[PDB]
């Protein structure tokens, strides 16, 4: 900093960045998608699954008659990906390079 | 030294818009001639149409885009239990004003009765959650009786 | 072959045709339309066809038809 | 306004028209060595030719520029074999057009 | 110019670019979308519009019981975008920015 | 006596710095309005407290 | 001559970064509002969101 170099601070802080991605996510767990294209509606979790399977060519009988079974696997899932990334440091390699 | 900055400049300038070239020549080949289902790329929700337009060094696009309007909203259920076995909809969602059933499609309120013409079975209901009663309108009877 | 002045008038260079990119010699404009060839400018491009020689021309847009 | 039994949906819709602008195409230009660094004078182009090839790479390079600014004009719009008419009449259920 | 610096013309004409750009409008007002695959069709306006709708998620019923009004729409649609350039300049910013 | 060089530099550092900025806002704010989760977490059996 | 060429690689790294940047927006864009049928472009797979 001392000779003739400065860095000046980003715009968007780090707390409004995680503000922005909570309300993605909220806006994805409890409307779909129907505020992507306009006013936010609303609608349960379980027929927004059986309409995401639905639209890759299952019909809605797999979904609820296998919808406990179906919760655990994604629990498990979550449960790994910590484990992907509390002690191994090489999948954050591209922003180190960065 | 003062010509070759300026060519450099020149160089990367040139290479960078030759990326909007392309991302144009994209959209004029899928907004226009025809209609493209990736959200946000031709206009600000589900998409119609385009019209291309010049202009100096550039294009000016015309995005016709659907938007909805005000809503309203109801009781729902997954599913309905008629003679044992489970019933869900063809293509449509379960909605009720909290007398009687409907179903309708999921971009537009229209009610319709429940019939078998646009119902499947799938099993009993006893595994499914959120299952409710009520009854199947069979199209077939009414004309079975009219002799 | 077929020279190109770029710009400047054939008022004072040292079968002619004034063109908006500059001026030419060496080629003769005929009056049709074929696809281009070796683009000049200006909508304005030349050739080699029939006895044979380098003929210059405005662009054609391809085919043209109604429906 | 969330719940596990509770659907909302619209009534209505209204079409609206946006609009986005994109760039294509720079202004070809070009410039000369002698011309331009040296004062049309052989005091000058003699002492520049000690220099080697400098120039041939840079008006090679802006003859590349210039080309493919060309070729990116053609490739974005000529994209119909050939060119059609409307009508002389317009009836298209209502539609206006004619802006 | 007079130094060492000289412009060429680019190779198609403002007259040309028009032209492609209103046979491509005829196309898309009259053939649909056939003429972007192969030869070009014909099919009436009203019918292409009730495909468009069959796209999203919408049967024709929607269309032509509306039909009429529909039009005041769009017609209304264009009636604002002369407004929004008629006046504004901040519209056109990166073809003065370049 | 050199002329006009750091004008230059500067204008592409500056243009640069803008650049970023337009990028990380582009990349993330793409919603209108901030939503917010209902206190209550029924989700039918899926977890999402990670 | 030093400065310079300093200068000329961060352009070079910036106009680089703007295509991450780009893809990272569309990927933004398409895969979670809504649903991308584009094969191998949101998982490895059959995609749901
Ligand atoms: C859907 O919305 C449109 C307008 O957004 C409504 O049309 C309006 O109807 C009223 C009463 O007839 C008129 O005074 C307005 O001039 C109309 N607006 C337009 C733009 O034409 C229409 O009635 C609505 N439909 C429903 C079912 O609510
Ligand atoms: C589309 O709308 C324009 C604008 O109203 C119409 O142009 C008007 O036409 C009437 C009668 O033809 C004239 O009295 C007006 O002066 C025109 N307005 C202008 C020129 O600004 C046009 O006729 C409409 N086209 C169709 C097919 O309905
Ligand atoms: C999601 O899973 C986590 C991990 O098991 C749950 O957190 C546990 O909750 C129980 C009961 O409240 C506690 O006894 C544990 O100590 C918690 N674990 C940790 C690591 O804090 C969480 O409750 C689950 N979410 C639900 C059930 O909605
Ligand atoms: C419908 O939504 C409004 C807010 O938009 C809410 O106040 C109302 O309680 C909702 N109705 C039902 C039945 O949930
Ligand atoms: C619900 O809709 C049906 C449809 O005919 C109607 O008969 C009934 O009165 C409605 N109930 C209420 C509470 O609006
Ligand atoms: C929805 O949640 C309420 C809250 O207790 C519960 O009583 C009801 O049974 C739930 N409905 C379903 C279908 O699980
Ligand atoms: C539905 O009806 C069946 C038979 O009439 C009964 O056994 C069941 O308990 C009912 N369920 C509800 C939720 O009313
Ligand atoms: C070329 O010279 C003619 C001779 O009068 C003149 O009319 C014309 O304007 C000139 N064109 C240019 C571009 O100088
Ligand atoms: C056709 O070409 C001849 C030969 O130069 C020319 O004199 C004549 O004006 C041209 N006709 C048209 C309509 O251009």
């Amino acid at each position: 900093k001392f000779n003739g170099l400065t860095v000046l601070p980003p715009l968007l802080t780090d707390e409004m960045i995680a503000q922005y991605t909570s309300a993605l996510l909220a806006g994805t767990i409890t409307s779909g998608w129907t505020f992507g294209a306009g006013a936010a509606l609303q609608i349960p979790f379980a027929m927004q699954m059986a309409y995401r399977f639905n639209g890759i060519g299952v019909t809605q009988n797999v979904l609820y008659e296998n919808q406990k079974l179906i919760a655990n696997q994604f629990n498990s899932a979550i449960g790994k990906i910590q484990d992907s990334l509390s002690s191994t440091a090489s999948a954050l390699g591209k922003l180190q390079n960065v | 030294q003062s010509l070759q900055t300026y060519v450099t400049q020149q160089l990367i300038r040139a290479a960078e818009i030759r990326a909007s070239a392309n991302l144009a020549a994209t959209k004029m080949s899928e907004c226009v001639l025809g209609q493209s289902k990736r959200v946000d790329f031709c206009g600000k929700g589900y998409h119609l149409m385009s019209f291309p337009q010049s202009a100096p060094h550039g294009v000016v696009f015309l995005h016709v885009t659907y938007v909805p309007a005000q809503e309203k909203n109801f009781t729902t259920a997954p599913a309905i239990c008629h003679d044992g076995k489970a019933h869900f909809p063809r293509e449509g969602v379960f909605v009720s004003n909290g007398t009687h059933w409907f179903v309708t499609q999921r971009n537009f309120y229209e009610p319709q009765i429940i019939t078998t013409d646009n119902t499947f079975v799938s099993g009993n209901c006893d595994v499914v959650i959120g299952i409710v009663n009520n009854t199947v309108y069979d199209p077939l009877q009414p004309e079975l009786d009219s002799f | 072959v077929a020279v190109l002045y770029q710009g400047v008038n054939c008022t004072e260079v040292p079968n002619v045709f004034q063109t908006r990119a500059g001026c030419l010699i060496g080629a003769e404009h005929v009056n049709n339309s074929y696809e281009c060839d070796i683009p000049i400018g200006a909508g304005i491009c030349a050739s080699y066809q029939t006895s044979q020689s380098i003929i210059a021309y405005t662009m054609s847009l391809g085919a043209e038809n109604s429906v | 306004a969330y719940s596990n039994n509770s659907i909302a949906i619209p009534t209505n819709f209204t079409i609206s028209v946006t609009t986005e602008i994109l760039p294509v195409s720079m202004t070809k230009t070009s410039v000369d060595c002698t011309m331009y660094i040296c004062g049309d004078s052989t005091e000058c182009s003699n002492l520049l030719l000690q220099y080697g090839s400098f120039c041939t790479q840079l008006n090679r390079a802006l003859t590349g520029i210039a080309v493919e600014q060309d070729k990116n004009t053609q490739e974005v719009f000529a994209q119909v074999k050939q060119i059609y008419k409307t009508p002389p009449i317009k009836d298209f259920g209502g539609f206006n057009f004619s802006q």
